[PDB]
């Protein structure tokens, strides 16, 4: 026979090997592909669409969630009024959990680009308002006043045709990757928050909602890259399949 | 000769209109410097969603950024870098007391709707087109390597299915069947992608039978027999008793896939196979709740 | 000589693999093209408008 | 010039004063089938005006409370017109459509109602009968929206071909979709291709006084249609 | 030695793989290979070849097992009486159990392609007649009415010189291949029904026998094809060989 | 009555459409088919018993002792080929022993 | 060199093989051509007629 | 028999000797006989920095 | 198969042995390597201090 | 629902107040003579 020697590994199975298998079918030939709409090539080609962020997370009553997805935004009086607050980071077990690209994150082990979140308000067409979304950079501890988030990385919005907007976070981070954060220590890899502000006031004519809700649709932009990967920890079964 | 109807009439047009073009992506895309911008009738931040569009807003328009190099490659987050990856997808118990198995031989439904891990990330698409490597690590309860001997079994739908320890069945004229030691590194199989189907289809919405689809008959509503590929036969290559209490569990990976139509992950806890049935008495939310839309 | 049948058969991709057997669905799945298209998903819209444009005239 | 609009199909026109564009499913218009993706070999029926028009079936009202409602395309138009006939008297089935989800309302209302498409769209509950999966001309209800009766997060379905109805801005949505199925062509009788869902996500509110009743009304019209395997006349 | 590392399937022995193996006699020469007629290629060059198919399969006395291959065709007087029934899946466990292409696909598992059927008169030159056979596409349900049975495909039929006449199937098929059907759910696959109609009357002179027999042949067309394989489900041992 | 297959074709029989028949008839060849292991023979060297005591065994070389085989290969009248035989020892419960 | 003497020998099919022994019959089955003949056996009548004929003139 | 199984951090750890994380459908695992010679790996520079 | 016949130090383990072994990620890559000062390349270049 | 099975035309309200629906020339004959009920309705345009 020839000389060999084998190393290390002999007859070792390993999950992630590509490798070649003896064939079980001599000379077969698969049905032919036929056109089918809507193929995929990449999954960062999912993290471009944008899906419905939870945000107002809180409620549980399996009869309110439905008020999950939506939000609220009442005619305030005061001057700077904070409306809702939120982690920056996907792969994290916050308010992310919802949308598309949240759920992708729980594959991979980091990650990399910017994440655009549009909002839509949903209210009557009598509803006029003006509001400043801030993105406060990592490092940077959750704003108490409107004047004090402001000082970040934030975008006025005003009401009209044009229901929704987006805010652009643009990816600030020390590291070329990020890894998802989970409180303690790992925090090193968080992305920031959001906090949302009263810029003016939600003025409505007599006649129309006192109270109207707006939509927050979240993704990833062009430059966002995911790197590794791993099972998900954003959900696991309890009971095994029958 | 011509109505004219006729010449003009599109009809019969293969070719779809597209409109969209894959292009090159390696690297992500790159960012380039920006200055400020005051100007009237550019909104690039202000979008209408209601369309059904993802907001096209760049960084640029929004931030005076700088200019960077991506160098971050997306060859990771490719169809095979990712489903390309050995799972538990079966599991096969033949032991020597007990109802389960006895009699020393055991036919194993061909499905991998019975694991979580797998079935969650597989169910990600409506239809996919591939081949498979699959695996078999043989082994007792414990982790005993026996020096047994065995004979695994392919039985396409139709084909004569074992029905004893020593069934004619097992001669294998034609079927595909494979002997192993335990002793032997575990079994390594190439599967084409086989299917009157095109592609395997993960969700059904119809029947099967086309007849009156009464109440008794609603176990068929989701059953696709394009995504039935028979079943797998194994048993101890013998006339007597094992000897041994045994264990199999068969891995997957995937080669040359092809997903088609993406749809919402899971949310809820999977209760039965091949069925998107859910806990309905007891509903979770899609993640983590809070105290407060106001409060970290 | 080989046949041709592993799925991603007639595919736009290119595949650059490695097979021993007469089978080609035996080979492994090897280094491929990278292509994108989020636009089929993220603006499968008929008209198209443009960040600097408003969505909607 | 992008708020207007106008479809015009068989012998049938819609049209609108509020419309937010239209959108094609995966970016692709419904084709024929080519003489190599389908394996029946027989020259189908590509009626055209006669089946390729705008059908406004059914209607539903818009409530403060209202869950959610679907329906299952394929089988949803039998029954009516001279679609139905076609598709109950072939065998093989083809088709792709255009759907106009209309629900007007004032400058004082507020409301916002997503407008989805879904293939294979298997619902849960251990099995539900006939008249749940099939329920085609008034469709059937959701009763469970979060998790749409099939245990998939909802707020990961804009991930399809979809739009929205903001009461606010425009007044009505409008969807194309090509034929779908790992087959040339499939019995509408017994398997649907896909579902339309309609779910409120911002609860439709309004000051006591302005008319309550907002309807929300179902037009759909089949696009290059083709019917093989000409035989009897079947029902389900 | 060669640094070798022997991955999963060493040692295993596959039914089906086609591989070398060591030389039994060194400088073996097999005698000349001499010509002789009727040399096969393909299995497909069979299933071109019709078989006599056994419809009236109802009889199995041991003493009438020779009238399964015939069938009846009597004076009947009505219009539109049903002379015969039968699945149209050549696989299946019907009467297409007899035919040599029904045998051989129980050898594989999927197939493709249109079927023919040549039906052959041989009852008295003197007996004339006209009838109808239908071809009910999958889904139809088997027609109750020689009237409900002609919508689908059909082809009247004369008798004459020319005794045999045959039918075609056309594959029309929502799948490019079929699997062999078996009822439950699997029936997916059927490939339809076929039914025999009275387009007239058994017309015959005096003198002449009052009922006559018709023998069914059948074989597939051309664009027919087998995928895949399996062991025979037709047929099998109860005895082990002596 | 002649002995022929009906030569008729679809298309003169039904408005037919066109088709490309991209269906693969590799595997309905030969040696697609035959060359597939099977078991064709099987020993007995049993401790007890009168069937093969002594320790040693001579195997007739005849496969028509099995189903399976026997079935597929009486197709045809004649056959010319080469073979390969595997061999699989065991004990009568799947023990492998150190013999 | 090797040896010619696999059955398939002075074969009209063209067989590609893969052998690492002496003797030619030791190679694998390989990939063969594909060539048909249903006339053989479907019509191997002496005189030829056509479907638009009819059989018996 | 054993079974080595690499959790990234932020994927699902086992808790139990049969906790459903050993299905490793995404996560690389190896299994090898202690019989069999040691397990042969090659490991990327996988880190943000 | 192929006529093989492993010669001793078969499925042996050397400490200091440069080979081969299957990769445990496919299609990873790395984070850029930026530039940082003071790079090594040789050990002699620290016995020169 | 068994009115939309002929021609007919969806309208919404708003800036563009009118809207105008085309009855098409569908006839057997190339003329029609004024229809007036009894059999003379061999003319009668349809209905609307
Ligand atoms: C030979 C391996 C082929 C793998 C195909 C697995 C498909 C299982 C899908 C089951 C879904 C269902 O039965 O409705
Ligand atoms: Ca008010
Ligand atoms: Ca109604
Ligand atoms: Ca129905
Ligand atoms: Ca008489
Ligand atoms: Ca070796």
């Amino acid at each position: 026979g020839f000389p060999t020697e084998p190393k290390p590994g002999t007859n070792q199975f390993l999950t992630t090997d590509d490798g070649v298998s003896a064939p079980i079918l001599p000379n077969f030939h698969p049905t032919p592909c036929i056109h089918i709409p809507g193929e995929v090539r990449n999954l960062l080609e999912l993290c471009q669409v944008e899906t419905i962020l939870e945000v107002n997370n809180v409620p549980t009553n399996a009869t309110s969630l439905m008020e999950r997805l939506r939000f609220p935004v009442s005619a305030q009086a005061g001057k700077g009024e904070l409306c809702a607050v939120f982690r920056a980071d996907p792969g994290r077990d916050g308010p992310w959990q919802s949308t598309m690209l949240g759920q992708l994150c729980g594959y991979y082990t980091q990650w990399s680009g910017s994440l655009e979140v549009t909002f839509m308000f949903t209210g009557s067409f009598m509803a006029t308002g003006k509001m400043l979304i801030a993105y406060t950079p990592p490092g940077g501890p959750l704003p108490k006043d409107r004047a004090t988030a402001m000082l970040g990385t934030h975008v006025i919005w005003d009401f009209g045709l044009q229901s929704s907007v987006t805010l652009v976070i643009p990816w600030i981070s020390n590291t070329h990757y990020r890894a998802h954060a989970r409180d303690g220590v790992f925090d090193y890899y968080t992305t920031g928050l959001v906090s949302i502000w009263y810029q003016t006031n939600y003025v409505v004519p007599i006649g129309a909602p006192n109270t109207a809700y707006i939509i927050a649709l979240a993704a990833a932009q062009k430059n966002f890259t995911m790197k590794l990967c791993k099972d998900t920890s954003h959900i696991l079964q309890t009971a095994s399949i029958q | 000769d011509r109505v004219a109807d006729v010449i003009e009439s599109s009809i019969g047009d293969s070719v779809s209109r597209a409109l969209t073009q894959a292009l090159p992506a390696p690297t992500g895309q790159n960012t380039q410097v920006s200055s400020h911008r005051l100007d009237t009738g550019e909104v690039p931040a202000l979008q209408a969603a209601e369309i059904g569009a993802s907001s096209n807003t760049s960084d640029e328009s929004m931030i005076e950024t700088r200019c960077v190099l991506n160098s971050h490659s997306t060859a990771e987050t490719t169809l095979d870098s990712f489903f390309s990856r050995a799972g538990l997808v079966g599991e096969i118990d033949l032991p020597l007391e007990g109802t389960t198995n006895p009699n020393g031989y055991a036919n194993w439904d061909i499905d991998i709707t019975g694991y979580a891990q797998m079935r969650r990330k597989v169910e990600l698409f409506t239809y996919m087109r591939f081949d498979a490597e699959f695996t078999f690590v043989a082994c007792t309860p414990t982790g005993q390597v026996v020096p047994q001997l065995l004979q695994y079994m392919f039985v396409p739908p139709g084909a004569p299915k074992p029905e004893s320890r020593e069934s004619l069945a097992w001669q294998t004229a034609t079927n595909p069947s494979v002997f192993v030691k335990l002793t032997d590194p575990p079994a390594q199989v190439s599967v084409p992608f086989m299917s009157p189907a095109s592609a395997y289809q993960w969700f059904y919405d119809g029947y099967p039978t086309f007849g009156e689809h009464k109440q008794e008959k609603d176990l068929e509503y989701g059953a696709c027999p394009n995504n039935m590929m028979g079943t797998f036969s194994v048993r101890n290559v013998g006339s007597s008793k094992s000897k041994y209490p045994l264990v199999v569990r068969i891995y997957m990976r995937m080669k040359h896939v092809r997903a088609w139509i993406p749809r919402p992950m899971r949310n809820q806890n999977y209760l039965f196979k091949a069925n998107p049935n859910y806990a309905g008495n007891s509903i979770k939310p899609t993640g983590t709740s809070r105290t407060a839309i106001t409060t970290l | 000589h080989e046949n041709s049948n592993s799925a991603t058969e007639g595919s736009t991709i290119n595949y650059t693999t490695i097979n021993y057997y007469k089978d080609s669905y035996a080979a492994t799945a090897g280094k491929q093209s990278l292509k994108q298209d989020p636009d089929k998903f993220a603006n499968p819209v008929k008209d198209i408008f443009t960040e600097m444009a408003a969505p909607l005239k | 010039s992008d708020r207007v609009a106008q479809l015009t199909i068989g012998n049938s026109t819609i049209t609108t004063q509020e419309a937010a564009n239209i959108i094609v499913g995966y970016g692709e218009w419904p084709s024929y089938c080519s003489d190599d993706d389908a394996t029946a070999v027989d020259k189908p029926t590509r009626p055209d005006v006669s089946v390729n028009r705008f059908y406004t079936l059914d209607t539903k009202l818009w409530e403060k409370s209202s869950k959610g409602w679907y329906w299952k395309f394929p089988d949803v138009l039998t029954e009516t017109g001279v679609f139905g006939q076609n598709a109950q008297f072939h065998y093989l089935y083809r088709s792709g459509f255009c759907i106009h989800v209309q629900c007007n309302a004032s400058k004082f209302h507020q409301g916002a109602l997503l407008v989805a498409i879904l293939p294979e769209y298997v619902i849960g509950t251990s099995h539900p009968p006939y008249k749940q999966t099939q329920p085609g001309a008034d469709g059937f209800e959701l009763q469970h929206p979060y998790v749409l009766d099939a245990g998939i997060p909802i707020s990961q379905l804009t991930v399809c071909p979809h739009q929205w109805i903001n009461l606010r801005t425009n007044n009505c949505a409008t969807i194309i979709v090509p034929y779908m199925n790992t087959l040339p062509f499939d019995s509408a009788l017994n398997h649907c291709n896909f579902g339309l869902l309609v779910v409120p996500i911002s609860p439709l509110d309004f000051d006591q006084g302005a008319t309550p009743v907002i309807p929300i009304t179902i037009t759909l019209a089949p696009m290059c249609s083709e019917f093989a395997g000409l035989r009897q006349a079947v029902t389900q």
